[PDB]
RNA sequence: AUGACCCACCAAUCACA
RNA sequence: UAAUCGAUAAACCCCGAUAGACCUUACCAACCCUUGCCAAUUCAGCCUAUAUACCGCCAUCUUCAGCAAACCCUAAAAAGGAACAAUAGUAAGCACAAUCAUAGCACAUAAAAACGUUAGGUCAAGGUGUAGCUUAUGGGUUGGAAAGAAAUGGGCUACA
C-alpha cells in the first residue's frame, strides 16, 4: 500500500477539478469554490509526532562544545509542540477567511467609477504617478467560434488623467478581467486631450453636442456649484480638473459614446 | 562465490545406489526407486541431504503401507 | 610539489604450481547503447596492447525484441503500443594467456564495466590427459 | 551578448588545452576532429539524434550569428537604410540595382563608340552553378527573408547577367553563385581479376528481398552455371527464374561465353532468381565495353529491387488490409 | 569523504568538524533506527551474504536461565549486574571466569560500587589472581586507589601465579605515579618490580618498557638519562621501539630541549635513525611521537628535519600517523610557519597551494606567517590571492589579523601596474567594513597613498570623508598626505574642507596644518580663501 | 490525443526541465534513461526486482528531502553497488544535507544490503529548459 | 545564510595530472570538470544545456577514471602480477600435440545484490580422439557408445556437464565420463561376438 | 498492506503452496507412475486430494505487483500493462524505449 | 513484502525523517470531515442508533 | 418528411512583520 | 436464471480479457468472523453512488492546419487586420515542417500531430473530491452460475 500512494501536487491536481469540462462550458456555478492549501507550510525536517531529536535536523549539532546524542523529547513537551502547530494552522484559517475590502465605485457590484492606479512606466522609463485611472464599464462580450462555440472576452473602457487638464480614455479587450484592464491603460496614456478650464475649476462657456446618437448639454458654474452629472462625467471632470459643472445627457446612454 | 555446497563431491550426486540398498532388488518397486533415484541424479537445484531425505521419505512411506503391498498380488518388502 | 615519498607496497608471491593455460579467451559484452560499447572496446583493447595480450575484436548482430500493450486504460483494442529493447553486442577475443595474466586483465576489465553493460566470460583453458588415461589399460 | 562571447572563447581555449593533457596529446595540434573523439570516447551518449549528443566547439559555431547594434550612443543609426527595417537586404538591392545602371551607362557609351567587347559570361552549365538558395541568402545577410523577396533579388542578378558583363560585376554575381557536386551516374568498373594461372574471372554480389547471392564469373569457360553446387537447370526447376538467370547474358550476346559459380542464401526461389540475375549483371561488367553498362544499367539490370515486405501494422490485418469497418 | 559539490565543501576548519559530524551523527540515526525495529531489515537479497548489513541484537538470549543471561548481559553494563544478582539470588554458583568477566566489565565500564563488587569478587569465588587482580589493579588505577593494589600484587605473589605483564605495567605505573616528596624511593621499588618481572619469567614487552618512559615523564625533567638507558635496553632483546617510546623521549627532551640544544640535536638524530625506516604503527599511545617530532623544528626553526619528518609521515601510512584534527593542525600550523620564512618563494608559494586549501584550513598563526612573508622578500603580486583565500577560511579572525596585512601595503613603492589590485582589495575590505567594525586609519594610510601612486584623487577625498563621518579621525600626516595629493592637482577647495575638519577636531600639526594650506592657497593663489579660513579659526 | 507523460502547452509562462519537455517517443532519441541496470538486457535476469527497488527509491528520496529535488533521480548500477544521483535545490543547511546523506546512505545499505552511494550536485533554482 | 563557492574549475592547473581528480567510476560532477561541454538538443535560437545542472551529462556512464594516460599508467602497474607465455606453443599444432584436452567454461557478470547464475554450472570438455590411444576395436566401440556427442568430420568429441551444483563438480564429472568412455571402450566382452 | 485483499489471498496461496511443495511433488510421483499398483496409487490418489486446498500451484494468480491487476500483466517486469507504461513512459525502465521500425 | 514498506515507511514518518504528503492529504481531509460533524462511527454504533 | 423540454460565463489570491 | 460489472452511431460487437473448470471473482446460495493485513491511531475495511466533481490513460474530428501570449492600427473595435509592380500589421511560443527510427542514400512505412470538439470512454488499473455503509454495502470457507424461442456482428472451413 505504500507503492499505491502519490505526489502532493498530482491529488490536489485531482481534487480540485479545475482542467475538467465543466469549468469551460461553465457547466457549474460561480459560488462554489474549493482552495488549495500547502500541507508541508508549517512542517520542519526532523519533526514527528514520535517526539524523536535529531542532532542535525530539530537541534543544533553541538551543545556546550560537544556531540548531542539522539534522544526523545517527555510526553507534555510535546503536547505542546503539537498545540503549537495546531494553533498555528488555526491562525492560517483566520487569515485566510477574511476578505480584504474593495473600494465601491458606483455600486457594489459594478466596476465603474473604481480605481485602477497608475499607469505602468513608458518603454522610455517615462513615469506617470500623476495620472489616476478610473474605470468607466468593464462589459464580458461574446463571439462565436468554429470549435469553441460561444468565446467570452472582457472589454473595458478606461479613462486617466492628471486633474491640470489632461486625460484621454481607451478601451482594451482581453480573454482576462486583469489583461483587459491592463491593455485599456496602457493604451490609454496615448491618447490624451488637454481640456481647457476656465479660472481652472468650470469649462469656459455653455456646451451641447450630440455625437451620433447621445446628447450632451453642459453649462458652466459658479465656484461653489460642484459636480451635478451623469455619474461618468463626474468621473472623468474628477481626472480632468474641472470642479463645477452641470450636465444632461439624452438620447442614448451608451458610455462610449 | 559464497557457496561451496557442503564440500560434496559429484559422486554424492550422481550416484545414489547407497540408500537404495534396504528396498527389495527384483520388484517394481526397484523400477519406480530408480527412477526417482535417476530423477535426483539429474536435479541441480537440491543439496545431498535433501535428496536423501526425499529418499528416505519413501523407505518410510512404503514401509508405512505393507498391507497394501502384499494384498497387491506382489510380496514386497 | 608536495610529494608522499616511498608509497609502493605490492605484494605477491609465488606458488610452485604449475598456473594454469588459457588457449583463448572470449568476452562478450552486452550493452543497451551502442557509444558506450564503443568506447569499452578502445579502453579494453588499449588495456590488453600495454599487457601484450595480443586480442581480436568483432561485433555480433544486433538483437532487437519488440512487444506489444493496450494504448488506452479501457476499450479500444485497436489502438497499441510497442516498444523495443535493443541489446548491442561487443566481442573480445584473446588468445594464447596464462592464468595469472587472465585474472588481471578481467579484474581489471571487469572493475570498469560501465552501468548499463552486462558481461559474459568464456574460457576454454588447456589441459594435457587425466591420470587414469594416461597409457593404462584398465 | 558580446560579453558573452569573449568568456565562452576563453573558456573553450582553457578546455581545449585541459582536454588536450588528459587525452595526453600536444595541445598544438589538437584540431577539432580531435576534440570529437576525444568527447565520443569520454562521454559515451548513444543517442539516435546527433544534435542532442555532448559537445564542445568554437561558440562562434555554437551560437546563431548576431545582428550588430543598429545605432551610436547618440542614437542615430549607421546604416541610411534603417528606417526600412531591413537594411541588409534593400541595401544589397540597392548596390544591385546600381551597379545595373552602371552596367547600362558603360554599355551605352560603348554602343556610341561603336564597341561591344564583352561578351556573355551567362553560361557556368558545365561548372554546374545554381544560384543561392533562400536559407543561404539569408545566412550571407544575417537577416530574415521572405520568397517574393528572394524572388525580386533573384530577377535582379538575372536582369544583371544578362547584359555585358564588366569584372567588378562579374565578380559582384559570382558571390551568388554555388557549385552544384558532381553529377555523374557511371558506374566504378571492378578491376578484371587473374588467379592462379587461371585467366580473367569477375566477381559480383546481388541482394534481393532477404535473398544473398555472391557469383563468380570465369571469361574464358564455355556456357554453364553451377549454382549452391549443383546444376542451375536443378536449383531452379521453375522456367521463370532459368530465364531470369538469361536475362543478362541475352542481353549481351555472351550466352554461351561464360562459366559462372553461385552461393545464394535465404529468401524463396524467385527471390533467389532475383538475387544471382543482379549479381552476374554485376559481374559481367567487368567484361564488358562501357558503353554496354550504361546499356545493362537502362535496361534495369543493375538496380537493387528496393521492394521489400511492409511490416504488419497493430489494428489492421496485413500492413494495408484493415479490420472490417462497420458503419453502424 | 565530503560532497564535492561547491555549496557543500567545507570552507573553514570548523565546517569541515561541523559537516563530518553531521555526516556521522546521520549514520548513528539510521543505525539506531535499524536497531530499534530489526524485523523490517531481515529479508535478505544479497547472494555472498554480507554479515555487516545484518541489524544487531542487544537484547539477552534467555531469560531465567543464570549461566546464559550472565555472560549475554555482560557482553552487552547494569544488566549485567542484575544477571549476577538473579544468578546470585537462586544459590548458582559463579565460577572463577563468571566474575572475572563481570570484573572485566567492572573495569571497561565503571567509588564505593568497586569496592562492593570488589568484595564479591574475592569473597564468594576464590578467584585465580591472573583475573581479579587484572580487573581490579585495572579499574583502582581508574578510581584512583593504587595501595590496595600493591597489596594484591603481595596476595598474587604469595599464592605462585606469576604477575602478567599488565600487572607490572600497572603497578610501575603506580609506584611511579604515586610520588611523595621523595623519588628516589619510588624509581627504586619500580626497578625491582622491574628485576621481579625478569625473575618471575615474565618478558618485560615493548608496552612495559614504555610505560617505564611515561612514568619517568612527569617527575624529573633530567629523568630522561635513566629513560635513554632503558631506550638502549629493549633495544638488546630485539623489540623494536614504538612511535610512543619515541614520543615520550621527545616529550622530555624537549622539556630539556628549551634551555639546552644538544639534548635537541640528540632528538634529531634518533629520529634521523628512526627516518630511514618504514612503519607499522601498531601500539597504543603513538600519535603524539609525529606530533613533538614536528613541534621541536618549529620552536629550534630547523628545516630539514622538518623535510625528515614529513618523508618519515608519507612513507609507512602517513594517514594511520595522526589520531586527531587538533593535533593535525598543529602540524600544519608549525610546519608551514618553518616553510615560509626559513624558504625561498619558489618552495613558499609552491607548498602554500598543495597544503592550505587541500589538506587543512589556515589558523591565525599560519595567518600571520604568511604577512610576514612576502614583506621580507618583497611581494606584492600575492596579496590579492592570499586576502581572497583567507576571506573564505578565515572570517572570525578577520577584525585582529585586519591591522596586521594592510601594514604591508606601506612598506613598499606601488608602480602604475599595481593601482587597481590596490583599489579593489582595499575597496572591499572599506565596502564591507561601512557596511555594517572599528576601521584603522592606517587603512586610510593605504587607500590614500595607493591612490597617490595610481593617480587617483577623487576616490581618496571621499575615503577621508568616509573616515572622518566616522566620528574620529586619522593622524595628521595622512591628512597632510592628501592634503598634498590634493595640492599637487590644484584642488584648493578639497584642502579648505580637510583643514577645517583638521582643527575642527584639535590635529597636533595645526601649525604645521594652517601652514600647509596657506602655502598651497599661496600656490593655487587662493589667498582670500586662506584670509577667510583665519577668520573662520580666530571665531 | 497523446498524453503520457506529457507536459501541456499553458498560457506561455511555464517553467519546463529538459526532462519534462521531451514526450516518450524522444527517450532514446533525444532524452536518455533515468535508470541503467543489467536486467533489461536479452539474456539477463531479475529485471522485476530493479524495477520495484527503483520505485521505492524514486518514492523514498522523494520524501526525504522535501522540497528540495529539483529534477528526477537518476540510478547507476554496477556490480552490485547502486550509486544515487540527484540535483537538488539548495533550501536546507550543509548540515541537514550532510545528516540526510549519511542517513539514508546507511539507511538503504541495510534494507537492500549492498553498498549505496548517494552523489548530490547542488542548483540555486531549477534549471529551465523552455518557456519562462 | 547563503554559500556560493567558485568551482574546482578556476584552481585548476593547465598541466596537472587529470588521472589524479577522477581515479576511480565517478558521476561527473560539473564543478571538478574543465572542459566546457554542452550537451542537450538545442531551441530554435538557442544553443546545448550548459555543463552545471545539465540532467542528462549525469545520466551519461563517463569514461572520464579511464582517460588513456590513467590507462597507460593502471596497466604499467599491472605488469608485475601478468606471468608469461610458454614459447613453443605459439601455434594451434603444438597445443594440440601437447595438450589434447579443451575444458571450456562461463562466468557472468550482472549488476545487482546477487552473484548467482544458473548458467555459470555449465562445463564443456572438447577432445580430438586422434589424441586418445584408442585401438581400432575400442575406437569403434567408443564413437557407438557416446553417438552425437561426436563429430565425424571434425573428430572432436563433446562432454557438455550440467546436473551438478557447482562448476568444480561438474568438471570432475566431464573428467569422470571421459575416462569411464576410455576404459570401457577397451574392454570386449560376450555379445560383441554376436 | 497489500495493495488489495486478493493480494492477501495470493501471499497466503504462495505461502501454502511453497510448503507442502515437497509432500505434493513427493506423492505425484506415485500417481503418475504406471509401473506401481493401482491400489497403491488410489490411496495416494485421496492422499493428495486430503492436502489443503489451497496448497495447490493451479489456484496461483500472477497479479500486477503494485498495482494488483489480475491481468494485462507482462510477466518480466510482474507489472501491469498500465503501471508498465506509466513507468517506461518517465524513462525510468533501462533500455526500454518506443518502437519505430 | 508490501507490509515491510508500509510499516517502516509509516514509523519513519513517524519519526519525522520521512515525510508523506499523500498521508498528509488523507489526514488534512479526514480531520476537515470530523470538523463539518462527518466523522467515522465508533463502532457498534452506527446503524441501530 | 420528421427530430419534448432544458445547458452555459457576475467569486477572489499567495508571501512577510 | 438464486446468480456480476463495464463498452454498446461514426468513435460498441475475439471490446476491458496478450485470456473465467477451482483460483481468477467482483455474482448467487448457504454458512461462519467482528479493532477485523499495518509501527501507532473512537480505527482499519468497502469492486458502494456519482466518469455530469476528477487525476491518470485514451478514442474522435486528424496527416486537419491551425492555436496563442506580447504589441500596433480602425471618423469604434461585437469584431477585423491581405494585396509583392504590395494598400497595416509585427510577433516569441506550441503544432505542421525539418530531424530521429526502420543499421548506407533515396522513397516508403513507422512514429509524430497543438488548441479545442463529443459533460465521448473508464470511480472495477491505481489514486482520489463529495455523499454513503461499519456485529455490515466489511473480511473468510464450501458449493453453484444453468440455457436456447428468436435476432444479429466478426471470423474459420467450405461449396470442388
Ligand atoms: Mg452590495
Ligand atoms: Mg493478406
Ligand atoms: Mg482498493
Ligand atoms: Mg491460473
Ligand atoms: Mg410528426
Ligand atoms: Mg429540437
Ligand atoms: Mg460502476
Ligand atoms: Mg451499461
Ligand atoms: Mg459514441
Ligand atoms: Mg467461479
Ligand atoms: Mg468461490
Ligand atoms: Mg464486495
Ligand atoms: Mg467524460
Ligand atoms: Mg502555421
Ligand atoms: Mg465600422
Ligand atoms: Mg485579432
Ligand atoms: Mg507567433
Ligand atoms: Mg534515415
Ligand atoms: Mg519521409
Ligand atoms: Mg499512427
Ligand atoms: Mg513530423
Ligand atoms: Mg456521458
Ligand atoms: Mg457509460
Ligand atoms: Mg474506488
Ligand atoms: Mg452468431
Ligand atoms: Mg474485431
Amino acid at each position: 500500500s505504500f507503492f499505491t500512494k502519490l505526489t502532493a501536487d498530482e491529488l490536489w491536481k485531482g481534487a480540485l477539478a479545475e482542467s475538467g469540462a465543466g469549468a469551460r462550458k461553465g457547466r457549474g456555478k460561480r459560488t462554489k469554490k474549493k482552495r488549495r492549501k500547502d500541507l508541508n507550510r508549517g512542517q520542519i525536517i526532523g519533526e514527528g509526532r514520535h517526539g524523536f531529536l535529531w542532532p542535525g535536523l530539530n537541534i543544533p549539532l553541538m551543545r556546550n562544545g560537544a556531540v548531542q546524542t539522539i534522544a526523545q523529547r517527555s510526553k507534555e513537551d510535546q503536547e505542546k509542540v503539537e498545540a503549537d502547530m495546531v494553533q498555528q494552522r488555526e491562525e492560517w484559517d483566520r487569515r485566510r477567511k477574511m476578505k480584504v475590502k474593495r473600494e465601491r465605485g458606483w455600486s457594489g457590484n459594478t466596476w465603474g467609477g473604481v480605481s485602477l492606479g497608475p499607469p505602468d512606466p513608458g518603454p522610455n522609463g517615462e513615469t506617470y504617478d500623476d495620472f489616476d485611472t478610473r474605470i468607466l464599464e468593464v462589459r464580458n462580450v461574446f463571439n462565436m467560434t468554429a470549435k469553441e462555440g460561444r468565446k467570452r472576452s472582457v472589454r473595458v473602457l478606461v479613462a486617466v488623467g492628471n486633474g491640470k487638464g489632461a486625460a484621454g480614455f481607451a478601451i482594451g479587450k482581453a480573454t482576462e478581467r486583469a489583461d483587459a484592464f491592463r491593455k485599456a491603460k496602457n493604451r490609454a496614456v496615448h491618447y490624451l486631450h488637454y481640456i481647457e478650464r476656465y479660472e481652472d475649476h468650470t469649462i469656459y462657456h455653455d456646451i451641447s453636442l450630440k455625437f451620433k446618437r447621445t446628447h450632451i448639454k453642459m453649462k458652466k458654474q459658479p465656484r461653489g456649484y460642484g459636480l451635478h452629472c451623469h455619474r461618468a462625467i463626474m468621473t472623468i471632470c474628477r481626472l480632468i480638473g474641472i470642479k463645477d459643472l452641470y450636465a444632461k445627457v439624452s438620447g442614448s446612454v451608451n458610455m462610449l459614446n | 562465490a559464497g557457496f561451496d555446497d557442503d564440500g560434496s563431491e559429484f559422486h554424492e550426486h550422481i550416484f545414489l545406489d547407497k540408500y537404495l540398498q534396504d528396498f527389495p532388488k527384483q520388484g517394481p518397486i526397484r523400477h519406480f526407486m530408480e527412477l526417482v533415484t535417476c530423477g535426483l541424479s539429474k536435479n541441480p537445484y537440491l543439496s545431498v541431504k535433501q535428496k536423501v531425505e526425499h529418499i528416505e521419505w519413501f523407505r518410510n512411506y512404503f514401509n508405512e503401507k505393507r498391507v497394501i503391498l502384499k494384498e497387491s498380488g506382489i510380496q514386497l518388502n | 610539489v608536495d610529494v608522499p615519498k616511498d608509497m609502493t607496497k605490492p605484494e605477491i608471491t609465488i606458488s610452485d604450481e604449475p598456473d594454469t593455460l588459457y588457449k583463448r579467451l572470449s568476452v562478450l559484452v552486452k550493452g543497451h547503447d551502442k557509444a558506450v560499447l564503443d568506447s569499452y572496446e578502445y579502453f579494453a583493447v588499449l588495456a590488453a596492447k600495454e599487457l601484450g595480450i595480443s586480442i581480436k575484436v568483432h561485433e555480433p548482430p544486433r538483437k532487437i525484441e519488440r512487444f506489444t500493450l493496450l494504448k488506452s486504460v479501457h476499450i479500444f483494442k485497436k489502438h497499441r503500443v510497442q516498444y523495443e529493447m535493443r541489446t548491442l553486442y561487443r566481442c573480445l577475443e584473446l588468445e594464447h594467456l596464462t592464468g595469472s595474466t587472465a585474472d588481471v586483465y578481467l579484474e581489471y576489465i571487469q572493475r570498469n564495466l560501465p552501468e548499463g553493460v552486462a558481461m559474459e566470460v568464456t574460457k576454454t583453458k588447456l589441459e594435457q590427459l587425466p591420470e587414469h588415461i594416461r597409457k593404462p589399460i584398465w | 551578448t558580446v560579453d558573452f562571447i569573449k568568456k565562452q572563447i576563453e573558456e573553450f581555449n582553457i578546455g581545449k588545452r585541459h582536454l588536450a593533457n588528459m587525452m595526453g596529446e600536444d595541445p598544438e595540434t589538437f584540431t577539432q576532429e580531435d576534440i570529437d573523439r576525444a568527447i565520443a570516447y569520454l562521454f559515451p551518449s548513444g543517442l539516435f539524434e546527433k544534435r542532442a549528443r555532448p559537445i564542445m566547439k568554437h561558440p562562434e559555431e555554437i551560437f546563431p550569428k548576431q545582428r550588430a547594434i543598429q545605432w551610436g550612443e547618440d542614437g542615430r543609426p549607421f546604416h541610411f537604410l534603417f528606417y526600412t527595417g531591413k537594411q541588409s537586404y534593400y541595401s544589397l538591392m540597392h548596390d544591385t540595382y546600381g551597379k545595373l545602371l552602371d552596367v547600362e551607362k558603360h554599355h551605352n557609351q560603348l554602343r556610341a563608340k561603336d564597341l561591344l567587347a564583352e561578351k556573355t559570361k551567362i553560361l557556368k552549365d558545365p561548372i554546374g552553378s545554381r544560384w543561392l538558395i533562400k536559407e543561404e541568402l539569408e545566412e550571407m545577410l544575417v537577416e530574415k527573408l521572405s520568397d517574393q523577396d528572394y524572388a525580386q533579388f533573384i530577377r535582379l542578378l538575372e536582369r544583371l547577367s544578362a547584359l555585358p558583363c564588366g569584372a567588378t560585376e562579374e565578380d559582384f554575381v559570382n558571390r551568388f553563385r554555388r557549385s552544384i557536386p558532381i553529377q555523374s551516374k557511371k558506374q566504378l568498373i571492378e578491376p578484371l581479376q587473374y588467379d592462379e594461372q587461371g585467366m580473367a574471372f569477375s566477381r559480383g554480389e546481388g541482394k534481393r528481398k532477404t535473398a544473398k547471392a555472391e557469383v563468380v564469373v570465369y571469361g574464358q569457360g564455355s556456357g554453364r552455371i553451377d549454382v549452391n553446387g549443383v546444376d542451375y537447370l536443378l536449383y531452379f526447376p521453375v522456367t521463370q527464374d532459368r530465364e531470369q538467370l538469361m536475362f543478362p547474358l541475352h542481353f549481351l550476346d555472351r550466352l554461351g561465353k561464360h562459366d559462372m559459380t553461385c552461393a545464394v542464401s535465404g529468401g524463396g526461389r524467385s527471390a533467389q532468381a532475383g538475387a544471382v540475375r543482379l549479381a552476374m549483371a554485376r559481374a559481367l561488367c567487368s567484361f564488358v565495353t562501357e558503353d554496354e553498362v550504361e546499356w545493362m544499367r537502362q535496361a534495369g539490370l543493375l538496380t537493387a529491387d528496393p521492394r521489400v515486405r511492409e511490416r504488419k501494422k497493430p489494428g489492421q490485418e496485413g500492413a494495408r488490409r484493415k479490420f472490417t469497418w462497420k458503419k453502424r | 569523504v565530503f560532497q564535492d559539490d561547491p555549496y557543500l565543501i567545507p570552507t573553514s576548519s570548523v565546517e569541515s568538524h561541523s559537516f563530518l559530524l553531521a555526516k556521522k551523527s546521520g549514520e548513528n540515526a539510521a543505525k539506531f533506527i535499524i536497531n530499534s525495529y530489526p524485523k523490517y531489515f531481515q529479508k535478505d537479497i544479497a547472494e555472498p551474504h554480507i554479515p555487516c548489513l545484518m541489524p544487531e541484537y542487544f537484547e539477552p538470549q534467555i531469560e531465567d536461565v543464570s549461566e546464559a543471561a550472565l555472560q549475554e548481559r555482560i557482553k552487552l553494563x547494569x544488566x549485567x549486574x542484575x544477571x549476577x544478582x538473579x544468578x546470585x539470588x537462586x544459590x548458582x554458583x559463579x565460577x572463577x571466569x563468571x566474575x572475572x568477566x563481570x570484573x572485566x566489565x567492572x573495569x571497561x565500564x565503571x567509588t564505593w560500587r568497586t569496592k562492593n563488587n570488589a568484595e564479591r569478587i574475592f569473597a564468594l569465588m576464590p578467584e585465580k589472581n591472573a583475573h581479579s587482580y587484572c580487573t581490579m589493579i585495572r579499574g583502582m588505577v581508574k578510581h584512583q586507589a593504587p595501595t590496595q593494589a600493591l597489596n594484591l600484587y603481595t596476595v598474587l605473589l604469595n599464592n605462585r601465579l606469576r604477575a602478567d605483564v599488565y600487572t607490572f605495567n600497572s603497578l610501575i605505573e603506580a609506584t611511579a605515579l604515586v610520588v611523595n616528596e621523595k623519588f628516589e624511593e619510588k624509581w627504586n621499588n619500580i626497578l625491582d618490580l622491574l628485576k621481579q618481572m625478569v625473575t618471575q619469567n615474565v618478558k618485560p614487552n615493548l608496552q612495559t618498557f614504555n610505560t617505564i618512559l611515561k612514568c619517568l615523564r612527569r617527575f624529573y625533567a633530567f629523568g630522561k638519562l635513566p629513560a635513554l638507558q632503558t631506550l638502549r635496553e629493549m633495544k638488546a632483546i630485539g623489540i623494536e621501539p614504538s612511535l610512543a617510546t619515541y614520543h615520550y623521549v621527545i616529550q622530555l627532551f624537549y622539556q630539556h630541549e628549551s634551555p639546552s640544544k644538544g639534548s635537541s640535536l640528540i632528538i634529531y638524530d634518533i629520529m634521523n635513525e628512526v627516518m630511514g625506516k618504514r612503519f607499522s604503527p601498531r601500539d597504543p599511545d603513538d600519535d603524539m611521537f609525529f606530533q613533538s617530532a614536528m613541534r621541536v623544528c618549529s620552536s629550534l626553526r630547523d628545516l630539514e628535519l622538518a623535510y625528515q619528518v614529513h618523508g618519515l609521515l608519507n612513507t609507512g601510512d602517513n594517514w594511520k600517523l595522526i589520531g586527531s584534527d587538533h593535533r593535525r593542525n598543529f602540524y600544519y600550523s608549525k610546519f608551514f610557519n618553518l616553510l615560509c620564512f626559513m624558504e625561498q618563494i619558489d618552495v613558499t608559494l609552491k607548498w602554500y597551494k598543495d597544503l592550505i586549501p587541500s589538506v587543512f584550513f589556515p589558523h591565525s598563526q599560519t595567518m600571520i606567517d604568511l604577512l610576514q612573508a612576502l614583506d621580507v622578500a618583497n611581494r606584492l603580486d600575492m596579496v590579492p590571492q592570499i586576502w581572497k583565500d583567507s576571506k573564505e577560511y578565515g572570517h572570525t579572525f578577520r577584525n585582529e589579523l585586519k591591522e596586521e596585512i594592510l601594514m604591508l601595503m606601506a612598506r613598499d613603492q606601488h608602480p602604475p601596474e599595481l593601482q587597481v589590485a590596490f583599489a579593489d582589495c582595499a575597496a572591499d575590505i572599506k565596502s564591507t567594513y561601512e557596511s555594517q567594525p572599528e576601521w584603522p586609519a592606517s587603512s586610510l594610510n593605504y587607500v590614500a597613498v595607493l591612490f597617490l601612486r595610481a593617480g587617483r584623487t577623487q576616490e581618496a577625498w571621499k575615503m577621508l570623508g568616509l573616515f572622518r563621518k566616522h566620528n574620529k579621525i586619522p593622524r595628521a600626516e595622512l591628512l597632510n598626505e592628501f592634503l598634498d595629493s590634493a595640492k599637487a592637482s590644484s584642488s584648493p577647495a578639497q584642502a579648505i574642507e580637510l583643514v577645517k575638519l583638521a582643527s575642527a577636531f584639535s590635529l597636533p600639526v595645526c601649525e604645521g596644518l594652517t601652514r600647509r594650506v596657506m602655502a598651497e592657497f599661496t600656490l593655487t593663489q587662493e589667498q582670500r580663501e586662506a584670509l577667510g579660513e583665519l577668520t573662520a579659526l580666530t571665531s | 490525443k497523446n498524453r503520457a507523460a506529457r507536459v501541456r502547452v499553458s498560457k506561455g509562462d511555464k517553467p519546463v526541465t529538459y526532462e519534462e519537455a521531451h514526450a516518450p517517443h524522444y527517450i532514446a532519441h533525444r532524452k536518455g534513461w533515468l535508470s541503467l541496470h543489467t536486467g533489461n538486457l536479452d539474456g539477463e535476469d531479475h529485471a522485476a526486482e530493479r524495477t520495484v527497488e527503483d520505485v521505492f527509491l524514486r518514492k523514498f528520496m522523494l520524501g526525504t528531502f522535501p522540497g528540495c529535488l529539483a529534477d528526477q533521480l537518476v540510478l547507476k548500477r554496477r556490480a552490485n553497488q547502486l550509486e544515487i544521483c540527484a540535483l537538488v535545490l539548495r533550501q536546507l543547511p550543509p548540515h541537514k544535507f550532510y545528516f540526510l546523506v549519511g542517513y539514508s546512505e546507511t539507511l538503504l545499505s541495510h534494507f537492500y544490503k549492498c553498498p549505496v552511494h548517494l552523489h548530490l550536485q547542488t542548483v540555486p533554482s531549477k534549471v529551465v529548459y523552455k518557456y519562462i | 545564510r547563503r554559500k556560493a563557492l567558485p568551482p574546482r574549475t578556476e584552481k585548476m592547473a593547465v598541466d596537472q595530472d587529470w588521472p589524479s581528480v577522477y581515479p576511480v567510476a565517478a558521476p561527473f560532477k560539473p564543478s571538478a570538470v574543465p572542459l566546457p561541454v554542452r550537451m542537450g538538443y538545442p531551441v530554435k535560437r538557442g544553443v546545448p544545456m550548459a555543463k552545471e545542472g545539465n540532467l542528462e551529462l549525469l545520466k551519461i556512464p563517463n569514461f572520464l577514471h579511464l582517460t588513456p594516460v590513467a590507462i597507460k599508467r593502471h596497466c604499467e602497474a599491472l605488469k608485475d602480477f601478468c606471468t608469461e607465455w610458454p614459447a613453443a606453443l605459439d601455434s594451434d599444432e603444438k597445443c594440440e600435440k601437447h595438450f589434447p584436452i579443451e575444458i571450456d567454461t562461463a562466468d557472468y557478470v550482472s549488476a545487482g545484490p546477487s552473484i548467482r547464475n544458473p548458467k555459470a554450472r555449465v562445463v564443456t570438455l572438447r577432445v580430438k580422439l586422434s589424441s586418445l590411444n584408442l585401438d581400432d576395436h575400442a575406437k569403434k566401440k567408443l564413437i557407438k557408445l557416446v553417438g552425437d556427442r561426436y563429430c565425424k568430420s571434425t573428430d572432436v568429441l563433446t562432454i557438455k556437464t550440467d546436473r551438478c551444483p557447482l562448476k568444480r563438480q561438474n568438471y570432475d564429472y566431464a573428467v569422470y565420463l571421459l575416462t569411464v568412455l576410455y576404459h570401457e571402450s577397451w574392454k570386449t566382452e560376450e555379445w560383441e561376438k554376436k | 498492506y497489500y495493495v488489495d485483499w486478493k493480494m492477501l489471498r495470493d501471499v497466503k496461496r504462495r505461502k501454502m503452496a511453497y510448503e507442502y511443495a515437497d509432500e505434493r511433488l513427493r506423492i505425484n510421483s506415485l500417481r503418475k507412475n504406471t509401473i506401481l499398483p493401482k491400489d497403491l496409487q488410489e490411496v495416494a490418489d485421496e492422499e493428495i486430494a486430503s492436502l489443503p486446498r489451497d496448497s495447490c500451484p493451479v489456484r496461483i494468480r500472477n497479479r500486477c505487483v503494485m498495482t494488483s491487476r489480475p491481468r494485462g500483466v507482462k510477466r518480466r517486469w510482474r507489472l501491469s500493462r498500465i503501471v508498465f507504461r506509466h513507468l517506461a513512459d518517465h524513462g525510468q525502465l533501462s533500455g526500454v524505449q518506443r518502437a519505430m521500425w | 513484502n508490501h507490509n515491510t514498506y508500509f510499516a517502516l515507511m509509516g514509523t519513519l514518518r513517524f519519526l519525522g525523517l520521512y515525510r508523506d504528503e499523500h498521508q498528509d492529504f488523507r489526514d488534512e481531509q479526514l480531520r476537515l470531515k470530523k470538523l463539518r460533524g462527518k466523522g467515522k462511527p465508533r463502532k457498534g454504533e452506527g446503524k441501530r442508533a
